[PDB]
């Protein structure tokens, strides 16, 4: 990573994905507590969340770079 | 409660039998990776980093074998690759890995009655595998891992002699 | 037991309240007051970094709201009458509107909470759990705000801008 | 040790604890032990520093050379203050290294001054008992062992005198440095400072 | 301090300590003081003996001190501090290193260190290699040690007198 | 083998084991046997090497020719150290060949110095008991049987003497090598070295 805007966008996308994701009907946005998510899914909750966060972060960063917004 | 993180519960797998255990496993890898596999990887990285740190420091100080390039450790990789005699360091690595790690890895994965991770029974001098010497091994290896990471990312960043700091001993000792 | 939760539970590394538990209410009042002023100052820094009022700060003087920087220089470039007005406004709001101490020093209200200075017309949560959680986040945000406000003040004193070099 | 379990009260303050701020009264005994240890460390460093400027202002140096490329007189040609910069880098590195060793040893001695130990009594034989390390048994404090001829009642008086002289020394060293920086700050100081 | 030797009728029958250092001294501090006194006494005795022998017409050693550099014994002028100035720096380092090894051995070889029990000034390596004094009575050796201290006091005032006469002229009579 | 049982303690260090580091107490039992055998080997190698270096520096050389066209004087003309490069490769090949034979034969003997054998006791007649190999029964140590006229206590005294001479010998040989490499590091080494 190079740019502070890129880091901010990636961090925001990762946090948004982790907050709004749902596995088997459980998610933080759906009012499941952090401790229950941690016990039910373990680090699979972070790994998948950050993987899709990186995918959407790459998509938005590349789109913004193409559009000149960044 | 884990001894290292006093606001989290330690995993059941860590217990206290393994050397170097300090309850440090906040994200519990030990449930998704077998502890013996993780320990074998830890010791392999630790040993490679110990050797890497001592070799980097020696070559930077100037300890050089005859007929080799007279270059710093940063450019030593490229110089050795160019000069040719660098695949013969891979060949013993190749035989050691293929004939000791792969069988040991599959023993750790499958066999229940197998040696623990990182244990090759390598005691020529018979110094001892005490739990003090395993703890010392693990601590030195972890310190060497962090030290090698720092050494490489500072040497590449600054391009300077052994201290790998911009000013020199002055950054380690601001009084200077 | 409000204040105490988080990474670190009770945290009195010098044992002030442990040695003098009678003064815990006074220390809580001081902490809440500092946190409140700190949140106000930090929000002032953030919002002055982006938004500036349009209009003359004083017709007698030649200074607008746009010419002031955001820091000690900005506070310096105010007329003495305006500074006195700010001071007396703070004095009234702290002496007659929100007095932390009913009487003298170390005499916070026993019936009311240490930082219970609002009147009847205020937002109140009639639930013990929610009230406790909201007060905990209040004091914690106060701590973070005052640490950050000291950071901003020192950065602006040294360089001139609250934001430090990148 | 406690509010009254530590010496250092004199007749200058009427044999009372001179704490206008009430810090000692407020913080706990553990913090009091920390404060006493820091007090004694500051006083001892200051007693060294004050007599080490006084010699610098007097201009007395050991005969000979501090290194091959620079002399003891060369390093102190710039008055007291501008001497540490003039000293050889390896020399001050060695001094700071040995001071680091002493500090780390004193901290690693098990009966810690805070956690159940005497405040101000750093161990007289540091570097002993460290695995994989050997050093001569040169007692850091009183290597000639002047303490064997003194009784405990005399040691208490000498500790009181230590604290008083140490406090006076931390006043004096700051006075000398402030006289060097600000010319007219402290009177009775010559231009050498 | 009274138990220690080195006191004689010269100075009555009491310890000559006007400034009271022995009063401060613990028993092991007294051991340190006696060890340092003895070392100074012996070193100054050797020094003054060599100074007198070299500067009083005595035969200098034959041959070349350094054949490579050409420095020779008679080339070294028979003069205090001039002989030492003209000696090669390598030879100076050799002498200092040999003394340093000897004193490191004195420290870390003898187990009953003079600080922790023991006896000050005992160096079994260097004394009586040919067994000159293996058949003497204990009290006779005590008298001999008293004579050692007494003679070496004169020796060390003598060597300080010599360096004073060398540097500051007119410092001593009979010069 | 085990540290208290070895004839290593001497009168140099107060008749006590000299391990300033925690090695001997950190290593197991057989590591000490390895270290003692290594100490004896280093001591004896340096004990021969220091005498050889002294002879080379003195210039005392055999009268004859080392090869049909090379003289011992010719190979010694370049000083004691360069004589190893000057001597024919086909001759130092034979020297290293016989050293290889001796080392392998000493290592092959059963009891083994780490597996219940005396450390530092190189087995006499190393080339005996080997299938497909014959060598005359010339003992490696004392071929003339000088040890026969010695008693066990005298032999222990001489073992102590061996150790204390060998340690000084390795000090001396490293002194010679460092004196050649770094000039003036070791005095008492004139231009002949
Ligand atoms: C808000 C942020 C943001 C922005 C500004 C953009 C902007 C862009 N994306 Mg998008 N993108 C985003 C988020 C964003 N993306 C995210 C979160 C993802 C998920 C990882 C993607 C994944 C994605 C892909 C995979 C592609 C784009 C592409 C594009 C470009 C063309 C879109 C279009 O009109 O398609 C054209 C309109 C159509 C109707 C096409 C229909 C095609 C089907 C097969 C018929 C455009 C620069 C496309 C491109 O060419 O980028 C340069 C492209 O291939 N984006
Ligand atoms: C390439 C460099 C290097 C090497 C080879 C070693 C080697 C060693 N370290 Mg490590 N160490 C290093 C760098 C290195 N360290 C650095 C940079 C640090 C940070 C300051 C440390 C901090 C450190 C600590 C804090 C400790 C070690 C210890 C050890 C020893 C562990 C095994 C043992 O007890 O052996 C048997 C013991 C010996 C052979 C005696 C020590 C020999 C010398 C003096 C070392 C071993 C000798 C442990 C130990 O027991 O040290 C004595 C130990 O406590 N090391
Ligand atoms: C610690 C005392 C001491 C010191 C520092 C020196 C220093 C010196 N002596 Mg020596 N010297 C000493 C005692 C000492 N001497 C004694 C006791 C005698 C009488 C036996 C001599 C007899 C003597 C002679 C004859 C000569 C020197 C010379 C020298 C110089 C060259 C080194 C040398 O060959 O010494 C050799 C010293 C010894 C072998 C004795 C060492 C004393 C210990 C205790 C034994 C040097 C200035 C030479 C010189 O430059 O003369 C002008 C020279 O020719 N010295
Ligand atoms: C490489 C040669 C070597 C080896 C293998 C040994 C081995 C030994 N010595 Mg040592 N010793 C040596 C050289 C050596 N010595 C020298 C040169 C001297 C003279 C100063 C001595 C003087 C000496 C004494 C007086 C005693 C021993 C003892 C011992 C034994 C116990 C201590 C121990 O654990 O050592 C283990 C040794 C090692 C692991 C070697 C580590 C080397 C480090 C890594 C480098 C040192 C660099 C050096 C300072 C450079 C100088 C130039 C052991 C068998 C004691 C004994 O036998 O007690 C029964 C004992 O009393 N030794
Ligand atoms: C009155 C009435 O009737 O109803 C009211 C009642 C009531 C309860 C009051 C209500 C409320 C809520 C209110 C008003 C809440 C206000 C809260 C507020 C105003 C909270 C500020 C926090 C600031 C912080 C933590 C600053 C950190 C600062 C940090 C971490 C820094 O160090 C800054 C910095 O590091 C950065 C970020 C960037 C770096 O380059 C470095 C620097 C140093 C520059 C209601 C319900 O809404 C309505
Ligand atoms: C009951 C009893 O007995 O005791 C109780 C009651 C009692 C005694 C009342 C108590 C109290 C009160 C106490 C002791 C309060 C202490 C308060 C304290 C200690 C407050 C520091 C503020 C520092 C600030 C704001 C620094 C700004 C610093 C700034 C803005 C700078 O940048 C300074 C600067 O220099 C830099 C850094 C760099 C330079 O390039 C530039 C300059 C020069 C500008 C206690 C503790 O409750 C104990
Ligand atoms: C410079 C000048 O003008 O100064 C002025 C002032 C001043 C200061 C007063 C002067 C001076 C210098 C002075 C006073 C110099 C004095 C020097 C002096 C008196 C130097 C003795 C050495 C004795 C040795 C080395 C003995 C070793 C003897 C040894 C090691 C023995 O083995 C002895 C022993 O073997 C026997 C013999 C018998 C055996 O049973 C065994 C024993 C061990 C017992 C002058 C010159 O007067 C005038
Ligand atoms: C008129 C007249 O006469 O014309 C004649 C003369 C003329 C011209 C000379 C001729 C010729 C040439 C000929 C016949 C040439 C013959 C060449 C031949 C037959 C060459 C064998 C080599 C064997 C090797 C290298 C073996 C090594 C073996 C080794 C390394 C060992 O010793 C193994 C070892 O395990 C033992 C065995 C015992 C153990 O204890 C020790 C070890 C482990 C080391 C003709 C054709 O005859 C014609
Ligand atoms: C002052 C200063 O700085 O000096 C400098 C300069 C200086 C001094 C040059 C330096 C040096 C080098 C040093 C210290 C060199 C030391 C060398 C050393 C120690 C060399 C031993 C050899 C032993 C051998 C060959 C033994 C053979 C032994 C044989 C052949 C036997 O078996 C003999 C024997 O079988 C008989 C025949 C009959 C039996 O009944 C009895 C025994 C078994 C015993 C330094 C370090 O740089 C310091
Ligand atoms: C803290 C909050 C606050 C309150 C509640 C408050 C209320 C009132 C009221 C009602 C009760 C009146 C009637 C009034 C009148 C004036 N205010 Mg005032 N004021 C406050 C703050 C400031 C500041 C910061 C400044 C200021 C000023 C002026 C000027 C001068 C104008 C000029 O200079 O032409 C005039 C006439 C400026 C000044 O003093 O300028 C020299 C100036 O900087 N005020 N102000
Ligand atoms: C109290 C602190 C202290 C200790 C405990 C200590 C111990 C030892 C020991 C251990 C037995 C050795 C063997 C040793 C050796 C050397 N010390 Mg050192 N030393 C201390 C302090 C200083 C200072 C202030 C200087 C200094 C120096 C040198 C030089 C000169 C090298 C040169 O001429 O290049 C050499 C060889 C000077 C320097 O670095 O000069 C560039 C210099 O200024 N040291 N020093
Ligand atoms: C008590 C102290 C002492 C001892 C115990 C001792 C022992 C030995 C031994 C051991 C058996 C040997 C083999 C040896 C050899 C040489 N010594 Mg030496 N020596 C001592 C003292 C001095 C002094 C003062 C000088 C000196 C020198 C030389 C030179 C000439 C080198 C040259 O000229 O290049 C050589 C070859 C002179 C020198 O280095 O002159 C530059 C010189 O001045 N030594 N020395």
């Amino acid at each position: 990573a190079y740019s502070i805007p890129k880091a901010f966008i990636m961090m925001f996308c990762n946090v948004l994905v982790i907050s709004t994701m749902t596995i088997q009907g459980k998610g933080l946005a759906k009012g499941t507590p952090h401790d229950e998510m941690v016990e039910s899914f373990g680090i699979t909750w972070l790994l998948a969340g950050t993987a899709l966060g990186h995918i959407v972060g790459a998509g938005t960063i590349l789109g913004c770079s193409t559009a000149g917004i960044l | 409660k884990s001894k290292s993180i006093p606001f989290l519960e330690a995993p059941p797998a860590l217990d206290g039998t393994m050397a170097g255990d300090k309850g440090f496993d906040p994200m519990r890898l030990s449930e998704v990776v077998p502890i013996q596999w993780a320990r074998e990887a830890e010791l392999k990285h630790a040993r490679i980093c110990m050797l890497a740190v001592v070799g980097w420091v020696a070559v930077d100080l100037g300890f050089t074998v005859p007929y080799a390039p007279q270059v710093s450790s940063l450019a030593a990789h490229d110089a050795a690759v160019e000069k040719g005699a660098f695949l013969f360091l891979l060949f013993p690595i190749a035989v050691v890995e293929v004939l000791a790690g792969i069988p040991k890895c599959f023993q750790i994965m499958n066999d229940p009655n197998a040696a623990p991770g990182g244990d090759y029974k390598f005691d020529p001098l018979g110094i001892g595998a005490s739990a003090d010497m395993q703890e010392k091994e693990i601590s030195n290896g972890r310190l060497a891992m962090m030290a090698f990471s720092g050494i490489v990312t500072q040497a590449a960043l600054t391009q300077a002699p052994f201290p790998y700091t911009y000013n020199g001993m002055s950054d380690l000792v601001p009084v200077l | 037991e409000l204040g105490a939760t988080g990474p670190l539970g009770y945290w009195d590394p010098l044992g002030f309240s442990t040695k003098q538990p009678e003064r815990f209410a006074r220390y809580r009042a001081v902490e809440l007051k500092h946190g409140r002023i700190a949140m106000a100052a930090c929000t002032g820094y953030f919002v002055q970094s982006v938004l500036r009022w349009p209009g003359y700060l004083s017709t007698s003087a030649g200074v607008k709201f746009s010419d002031l920087p955001n820091g000690i220089a900005g506070f310096a470039k105010i007329p003495p009458l305006g500074l006195a007005q700010i001071f007396l406004f703070i004095g009234l709001m702290e002496a007659f509107t929100w007095p932390f101490y009913q009487g003298g020093l170390g005499k916070v209200p026993e019936g009311k909470l240490p930082g219970d200075v609002a009147g009847d017309l205020w937002v109140r949560y009639s639930d013990p759990e929610v009230k406790k959680h909201k007060l905990n986040v209040e004091i914690n945000n106060g701590r973070a705000a005052m640490m950050g406000s000291l950071g901003m003040l020192m950065h602006d004193h040294i360089l001139g801008t609250w934001i430090p070099p990148g | 040790a406690f509010v009254d379990s530590i010496e250092g009260v004199g007749e200058e303050t009427g044999n009372k604890i001179w704490d206008p701020l009430g810090i000692s009264d407020a913080v706990s005994d553990e913090a009091v032990m920390w404060f006493r240890h820091s007090e004694l460390k500051h006083g001892r460093v200051a007693m060294l520093a004050t007599v080490g400027y006084m010699i610098g202002a007097a201009g007395i140096t050991f005969p000979g050379e501090i290194a091959k490329g620079v002399t003891f007189a060369s390093v102190g040609a710039s008055g007291p203050y501008a001497a540490w910069d003039a000293t050889p880098t390896a020399g001050k590195l060695q001094i700071l290294t040995i001071i680091l060793a002493l500090e780390w040893a004193a901290e690693t001695k098990k009966p810690h001054y805070m956690r159940g130990g005497v405040p101000g009594k750093i161990d007289q034989l540091p570097f002993e008992g460290i695995p994989g390390l050997w050093a001569p048994k040169i007692k850091f404090w009183d290597p000639l062992n002047f303490m064997g001829a003194l009784t405990e009642e005399q040691k208490a008086r000498k500790r009181k005198s230590e604290l008083k002289n140490g406090r006076l020394a931390m006043i004096g060293i700051i006075s000398f440095l402030t006289g060097h920086n600000i010319p007219g700050s402290v009177p009775a100081l010559d231009s050498h400072f | 301090v009274a138990d220690m030797e080195g006191v004689g009728p010269e100075t009555g029958n009491k310890v000559f300590d006007p400034l009271g250092l022995a009063k401060i001294a613990s028993p092991e501090t007294l051991a340190w003081y006696r060890a340092a006194e003895l070392k100074h006494s012996r070193v100054a005795m050797a020094a003054v003996t060599g100074w007198a022998w070299v500067s009083s017409g005595g035969p200098l050693f034959p041959g070349y001190l350094s054949i490579d550099q050409g420095i020779t014994f008679e080339s070294l002028g028979r003069d205090g501090y001039a002989a030492w100035a003209a000696v090669p720096e390598a030879g100076k380092f050799q002498i200092l290193g040999t003394i340093g090894i000897l004193e490191l051995l004195q420290e870390g070889s003898v187990k009953p260190h003079y600080m922790a029990g023991g006896t000050p000034g005992k160096v079994p390596l260097l004394w009586d290699p040919l067994g000159f004094t293996t058949k003497l009575s204990a009290d006779t050796l005590a008298t001999k040690r008293t004579s050692e201290l007494k003679n070496g006091r004169l020796a060390m005032i003598g060597v300080m007198s010599l360096v004073s006469a060398h540097f500051i002229p007119g410092s001593v009579p009979l010069l």
